């Protein structure tokens, strides 16, 4: 499974390919994929 | 009806009968024939999944609650009650519509929304006597028909459900 | 021969003060 | 959106004077010209850096965070 | 101030302007028109054809069946809900604009109507009229009739009742103004459409090659009840060298032009003297009567009403009228279709005759060189249709179709013996689709370009796009010119430079468009105050009466116009007649015109009255008023509210339109023109005009400009074309279009890292929020010829300044993808395809996708990278290039990142569409840093690209150590005469040195000499010159450099989004030539003009190589007998044959472009035989 | 011209059918198939031709 975030109540969810795209808490139908947890490098220029 | 079921947004026979004027007997015989035809051309020529089964009551609850204007929390509780309602043999044989309506009514009075059965049955075109008759069966197993988290938090208590 | 500045920051204070 | 760190033209550090600039304007009731000179900004390249800055980050901070910890 | 009756100054006018924008805003016209339509027009449309009656007659077959039935469906009140959306599963919930944008949903509400279903029945006794009686069946419920798109920030939208905090909670920008629609997730703005006003008589002259010399035309229009237009033309046949010029009028459905006398007799005026009395209102104007005598001579043989009517009727195109219903047919045509805007009821022939005489009189006046032909460009005869009227006619058309469908269902149900289902009789899809389709596209039907995708490049761009008007260009006029009547109503500077120049106009800042009210109350008011009816008007017994017009309808006459106008004006000023109503008194013409219709553009002005206390005319508004205006302005940041409406209701300001503007005298300023009546040599020469009859005064001249021209500093020190260029270019500058750009998923977005506000600003800019959402930066600019790298409109930028962040911006791009369902069997899914189960996988890398086929935000991406992985199943028995084995059951349908673009994935959102299918949006961030191909501009039409960049130690420096951020060539100044550019730099230099905001509004007392004195007070050369040093050597430059701050803007054109080359690449399927488009690795067009140039060079071989080896080159085999490309060549077997010619040894191969082969084959399809032959048959 | 253009040939009795290269069939998503406008009209000609044959 992968972790998503509700776009209105900011609740972190865990959805599978079978689960419906919706917040199980408040019922919103827009979810934001959580930021990757691997470090990213940036030049300071 | 087949098209709605394939799309996971299945409707009921009465809902389709509201538009297309066909009585029940012809509707059922035609549906059985067409399903056989689709199955026949599925083997020689897929078609169905867990959805194709008639009951699939959980799909009706969100729309039925919407007609009554209930909050989403009550709808989720109704879905849980309807899902667990199939473990009782005295109700499991009932029509999926009644199974969903009585579960919705049970939650309506659980959260104490001021909507009487006279209008719940008038809105979903279900006899009020059937609603209350089924509610009595869905009272001996209340502890198994309410989500554990909701009672644990304190949102709903089982003493708010009247007992006959 | 004129004030070429849009004076807004404290002219509101001046009028609010005058009242 | 937020105060630039350096003056574009000469590179003098001006990102450590925004709060000092605002405090001089508010509590000391100084005119913006006097405040700019009190902060040590003499070249008009540095004066326009602080004088023309629009603090949009304050507007952006009015929206609720996308992801709360 | 001190006395509440002292005259105001020119500075106090800006308090009035501030009050105006506090009450109205910048998108008032859009919101106001929509609110009127939803509130009042929707009910009116449904109350026009509400009743549908189906009569089932006796059908005498037996005496047990002799009853006749009558079914009636009637529409009552209409209700509208709040915006809502219904999901695929059938659940309906409230929809907010933010969710609609993200989910590609339409922001719309539902419409409901009360329907009454009655049935009467009567006994049909033979040969008798029936007595229908209600049979005790009157059903009476709400019926859904479709969804109405809702304009944002309107009365029916959720954001009208929201505070600033509420907007922030809803992820909406407070600076957002609304005035647009959301259709399928796209913001759509309705562009106002310019048309010519109806119900106005216009007389035109026709060219020499035409039998008609003059024509008086009126496009009769009724605003309420049927919406159809019928035109009446009165033509003056013959030229000035003819012995007989008669007048003929064109009536609808008559097919022929009738003499005017015949029409007059058909209306009941048989005596010729009376007819002339109706035309000419002076008994001694023999010159007009002399020109009328031929007309009465032409229609002499007809001398009574009935014969004239029969003359009219037989010309009509009905041919059902036999000979006796033919008089009545003409009578009905003259009643219901002739001059419909006066009336359509029986018993109003006198009004029709008088109006017809009025049209003839105006026609003759122009034909006699007493009046000039009506100016078609006069802005007072034009109307602007906003969203209100536009949606009104669309809804009217769609509701008509809906009612027609309802009856067809009723008839079908009655005949084919079915049960009535109201759910099927009314198709809500009709209203929903018609409004959606017309708003999604610009196609106003079932006119183009009526809806456009709102610009969101920068805040000023959005404001300008919400105040644009359009004019559809057979017409005889010069509509592209800037007419005088455009003053103070449309911006004189903002127009496109292309084919839309002059056709697309922009409203001025203080311009407004009326929504229209009911004219009946005014007509009743006129009747009570002595407007003698037109049925008793004898022109020869009152040759001084004033004709009274209301919405172009001659209602009567008045003996004392002066008092009537005084009463009308006082009523409008105190607030009993709506201020939008326009009242004009043409004293010479003896006409009193009142206009109440919608679409008239007006603007406010101060009111000037005598006020004999001082003995001279002065503005009614005093300093006491201005004090309370600003008191209410600053108490918000509690005295009684005093707003723009209070000024309007107290008779201090007045709305004036272009037509009423013809009868007023306006003073530019109250400073010098109003007072009864050394000079600074630096000030501009102002003309007094020394007039003592002023009736109004401009609020401020600066308000003649539009949104785009109000950002230009000192636009009156520029050449006019430069102002036009800046107006267009200011919409291409990066800024902060909205403060919620991190929650919006736009196709593209540019955000400046450090937006600054100009050192030289404008007072009008205070209301455009350019200080809150600015687009540009204040660069230190030097005007010098330093290294030759700023020649010919190029500039030198400081690399050190770029390193520190100067003019650096964010770029956002969003990618959309859906999980389509191809019916019941084939479906797609978001997946990370493997090379062993997926075919046609792209050569990029899938390493960054997750199991759901999406890259997590924060990951860096580059060209060819797959950001949305998707696969679809395939049908067997299809093998391509081999490589298709039993292992493969999927094919790649992934979305790769743009080839030339790179960056970091910023946001990924997954949701469902209206149909419940999964679809995702992926946004990618990248930073754009200025380089040697980026375009930058000032606010004066001076645009250029970066020629080269230099570091600080290479740039020229002053003794203080200041280096320029930007160097422009002196040669850009002289020919273009952008003096405002240099004045701004001088002003901004003083502004930075003193810590102030320079006032650069156009018409003020600020002069260059005043700024020069201020600059010298700061220890600098008064004219902005400084002694600079060469960066390479450190020596002083012999010349001194004009050096100071200037506001520059980064434009949308960056070279990295334009550079592209192609050695070889994909070809088009049809012509097999390089494809079009840089984004698709396309080629460049070597067009006909290029071919001509290469022919002029004599480079024959190069011309061939370009057309053959650099493009489609194809080899074909032709037959020596027939020159057709019909040779079947088995090149493996070394066999050739042209069946039909029965030859195998007379074949040739030729090299021709594949387009030439395509051309010949297309000619063959057209039965043409282009036979190519390799040898000549005739000598030169 | 006796050999290349006779007035009798201005009346069409046999229609030449252009090859697919002149009327290619595109794909938008490659799960959908589209036909050239020429193919649509050529199909109309055939349907009208067969209708006339069966009628008479
Ligand atoms: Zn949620
Ligand atoms: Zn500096
Ligand atoms: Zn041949």
């Amino acid at each position: 499974t992968l972790k998503y975030i509700c776009a209105e109540c900011s609740s972190k969810l865990s959805l599978s390919r079978t689960d419906a795209v919706r917040c199980k808490d408040c019922g919103h139908r827009i979810l934001l994929k959580a930021r990757t947890k691997r470090l990213v490098q940036f030049e300071a220029r | 009806l087949i098209g709605c079921r394939r799309a996971e947004v299945a409707r009921t026979f009465k809902e389709i009968q509201s538009l297309i004027h066909v009585k029940t007997k012809e509707f059922g015989k035609t549906l059985n024939i067409m399903k056989n035809i689709l199955r026949g051309k599925s083997e020689d020529g897929k078609i169905d999944t867990d959805n194709m089964s008639g009951a699939q009551n959980l799909t009706y609850i969100p729309r039925f609650c919407s007609h009554l204007g209930l909050p989403m929390q009550v709808t989720t509780s109704a879905e849980y009650t309807a899902k667990k309602c199939k473990e009782i043999k005295e109700i499991a044989g009932k029509s999926p519509i009644t199974i969903a309506v009585v579960s919705i009514y049970l939650n309506i009075l659980l959260f104490q929304i001021p909507i009487t059965a006279a209008k719940v049955g008038q809105t979903l075109q279900v006899t009020e006597g059937t609603i209350k008759s089924g509610y009595k069966i869905l009272y001996e197993h209340r502890d198994k028909l309410v989500d554990p988290q909701l009672i644990a938090n304190g949102v709903v208590s089982l003493d708010n459900l009247p007992g006959v | 021969n004129a004030s070429p500045f849009i004076k807004r920051d404290r002219m509101r204070r001046n009028f609010l003060r005058m009242r | 959106m937020i105060v630039p760190v350096r003056c574009f033209s000469c590179g003098k550090v001006v990102g450590d004077k925004w709060e000092s600039y605002l405090n001089l304007l508010q509590e000391d009731e100084l005119d913006e010209g006097t405040a700019l000179s009190r902060l040590g900004l003499k070249r008009y390249c540095c004066r326009r850096m602080i004088l023309t800055h629009v603090d949009l980050i304050e507007k952006f901070l009015r929206y609720n965070p996308l992801e709360k910890r | 101030f001190e006395d509440e009756s002292a005259p105001i100054t020119a500075e106090d006018s800006w308090a009035v302007i501030s009050a105006f924008f506090r009450e109205k805003g910048l998108v008032s016209q859009q919101l106001d028109s929509f609110n009127q339509f939803v509130d009042y027009t929707l009910q009116d449309i449904i109350c026009e054809d509400s009743t549908l009656i189906l009569e089932q007659l006796a059908q005498h077959t037996t005496e047990s069946d002799n009853i006749s039935r009558k079914y009636e469906i009637s529409f009552g009140k209409i209700y509208v809900t709040k915006p809502m959306v219904n999901e695929s599963d059938g659940v309906t919930h409230a929809l907010y604009p933010q969710e609609a944008r993200l989910r590609n949903l339409t922001y719309s509400s539902g419409l409901f109507v009360d329907v009454k279903k009655r049935t009467y029945e009567a006994i049909d006794v033979p040969g008798r009229e029936l007595k229908y009686e209600l049979i005790a069946e009157e059903s009476e419920g709400k019926v859904f009739i479709g969804r109405l798109p809702i304009m944002l920030r309107s009365k029916n939208c959720y954001l009208s009742e929201a505070t600033e905090s509420d907007l922030y909670k809803l992820k909406e920008c407070p600076f957002d103004m609304g005035g647009y629609f959301i259709i399928n997730g796209s913001e759509k703005v309705l562009i106002a459409q310019e048309r010519s006003a109806g119900n106005i008589v216009q007389v035109f002259k026709k060219a020499a090659p035409s039998p008609i010399s003059h024509v008086a035309e009126i496009r009769s229009a009724l605003e309420k009840g049927s919406r159809f237009i019928s035109t009446l033309q009165v033509k003056l046949y013959g030229r000035e060298g003819s012995s007989a010029r008669t007048i003929k009028a064109t009536l609808p459905y008559i097919k022929q032009d009738i003499p005017i006398v015949i029409i007059f007799r058909a209306l009941g005026i048989i005596p010729d003297g009376e007819i002339l009395e109706h035309i000419c209102y002076d008994v001694n104007d023999w010159q007009m009567l002399e020109m009328l005598k031929p007309c009465v001579e032409d229609g002499f043989v007809i001398q009574d009403r009935e014969t004239a009517l029969d003359f009219i009727g037989r010309r009509g195109t009905a041919l059902g009228i036999k000979k006796e219903k033919r008089i009545q047919y003409a009578k009905d045509i003259l009643q219901k279709e002739f001059l419909p805007h006066i009336t359509q009821l029986e018993g109003f022939e006198s009004r029709k005759a008088f109006f017809l005489g009025y049209m003839i009189n105006r026609l003759l006046l122009c034909a006699l060189d007493r009046k000039d032909q009506d100016d078609r460009d006069h802005f007072g005869k034009k109307r602007l249709d906003l969203a209100g009227p536009l949606l009104a006619q669309l809804f009217k058309t769609l509701f008509k179709k809906l009612t027609k469908d309802i009856f067809r269902y009723m008839q079908r149900t009655v005949e084919e013996a079915h049960d009535f289902n109201m759910k099927l009789a009314i198709n809500a899809k009709t209203i929903t689709s018609g409004l959606k389709y017309a708003l999604a596209t610009g196609n106003w039907g079932e006119r183009a370009g009526v809806s456009q995708v709102l610009n969101r490049y920068t805040y000023s761009s959005t404001l300008s796009h919400l105040r644009r008007t359009n004019t559809p260009i057979g017409k005889l006029a010069k509509p592209r010119q800037l007419h005088n009547t455009h003053w103070g109503l449309v911006c004189p500077a903002e127009t496109p430079e292309g084919q839309a120049c002059g056709l697309v106009k922009n409203l001025s800042l203080m311009s407004c468009i009326s929504v229209g009210t009911d004219p009946m109350p005014i007509i009743t008011f006129l009747s009570e105050w002595g407007m003698e009816p037109l049925e008793d008007y004898v022109p020869h017994q009152s040759p001084d009466a004033t004709r009274v017009f209301v919405n172009g309808v001659w209602h009567g006459v008045h003996r004392n116009p002066a008092r009537l106008m005084e009463t009308l004006r006082t009523l409008r000023r105190k607030g009993d007649i709506n201020p939008e109503v326009s009242m004009i008194r043409d004293i010479r013409e003896k006409e009193l015109k009142i206009f109440t219709d919608a679409g008239r553009v007006y603007r406010p002005l101060f009111i000037v009255e005598d006020d004999e206390s001082l003995g001279h005319k002065e503005l009614k508004v005093r300093k006491g008023h201005i004090a309370k205006l600003m008191a209410t302005e600053y108490q918000d940041i509690d005295v009684e509210e005093y707003t723009w409406s209070s000024l309007l209701n107290e008779g201090l300001v007045e709305y004036i339109d272009a037509e009423e503007e013809e009868s007023i005298l306006i003073a530019m300023q109250p400073e010098d023109l109003e007072p009864a009546e050394d000079v600074d040599p630096a000030k501009r020469i102002r003309v007094s005009h020394h007039a003592t009859t002023f009736t109004h005064c401009e609020i401020h001249p600066s308000m003649i400009l539009g949104v785009a021209a109000s950002i230009i500093p000192f636009p009156d020190h520029n050449q006019s074309p430069r102002n036009t260029y800046q107006s267009a270019m200011g919409k291409q500058a990066m800024g902060v279009f909205l403060t919620n750009y991190n929650v919006r998923m736009d196709t593209m977005a540019n955000i400046l890292y450090y937006p600054q506000k100009p050192l030289g600003t404008t007072r009008a800019m205070e209301y455009l929020k350019f200080r809150e959402l600015p687009a540009g930066q204040n660069a230190i600019v030097a005007i010098a010829c330093y290294s030759g790298y700023n020649q010919e409109d190029s500039m030198i930028m400081n690399q050190s300044s770029i390193d520190r962040g100067l003019f650096r911006s964010l770029f956002f791009r969003s990618y959309m993808d859906q999980e389509k369902k191809y019916g019941m069997s084939i479906t797609e899914t978001f997946e990370k395809p493997q090379r062993t189960n997926t075919l046609r996988m792209k050569h990029g890398t899938y390493d960054k996708l997750d199991d759901d086929g999406l890259i997590a935000p924060g990951v860096r991406v580059s060209g060819e990278d797959v950001i949305i992985g998707k696969t679809t199943p395939i049908s067997p028995d299809e093998e391509e290039l081999g490589q298709r084995t039993a292992y493969h059951s999927k094919r790649d349908a992934s979305t790769p990142l743009r080839s030339t673009e790179n960056g970091i994935v910023d946001q990924v959102l997954v949701t469902t569409n209206q149909d419940g299918l999964k679809f995702v949006k992926v946004r990618v961030r990248t930073t754009k840093i200025p380089q040697i191909g980026d375009k930058f501009a000032s606010r004066h039409g001076q645009k250029g690209t970066i020629g080269i960049t230099y570091r600080r130690e290479d740039m020229p420096f002053t003794a203080e150590g200041i280096v320029p951020d930007l160097i422009i060539n002196p040669h850009a100044i002289p020919s273009r005469m952008t003096v405002a550019h240099l004045i701004e730099c001088l002003l901004s230099k003083v502004a930075a040195l003193s810590g102030n905001e320079g006032d650069a509004s156009p018409f003020t007392d600020i002069t260059v000499e005043g700024i020069s004195k201020l600059l010298r007070e700061h220890g600098y050369q008064s004219r902005g010159f400084e002694v600079m040093y060469n960066g390479h050597t450190g020596k002083k430059l012999m010349a001194q450099i004009f050096f100071g701050p200037t506001y520059y803007q980064r434009l949308r054109h960056m070279v990295d989004d334009k550079i592209h080359a192609r050695a070889r690449g994909p070809m088009q399927v049809l012509t097999r030539q390089p494809v079009e488009g840089r984004s698709r690795d396309g080629g460049l067009r070597f067009g006909e003009m290029e071919r001509d140039c290469m022919i002029a060079h004599g480079a024959a071989s190069f011309l061939k190589e370009r057309l053959m080896e650099a493009s489609d080159a194809f080899r074909v085999h032709i037959c020596g007998i027939c020159g057709l490309m019909t040779v079947i060549a088995k090149l493996n077997h070394n066999q050739f044959e042209c069946k039909g010619c029965d030859n195998k040894i007379d074949i040739y191969q030729i090299h021709i472009p594949y387009a030439a082969k395509l051309l010949f084959q297309e000619l063959m399809a057209m039965n043409i035989t282009p036979r190519l032959y390799t040898d000549r048959s005739r000598d030169f | 011209n006796e050999v290349f253009s006779r007035p009798e040939w201005m009346i069409l009795t046999c229609l030449p059918v252009p090859p697919p290269p002149v009327r290619p069939s595109i794909s938008f998503n490659e799960s959908q198939r589209g036909e050239d406008d020429l193919t649509f009209k050529l199909a109309d000609i055939l349907k009208a031709n067969i209708s006339l044959e069966t009628l008479e």
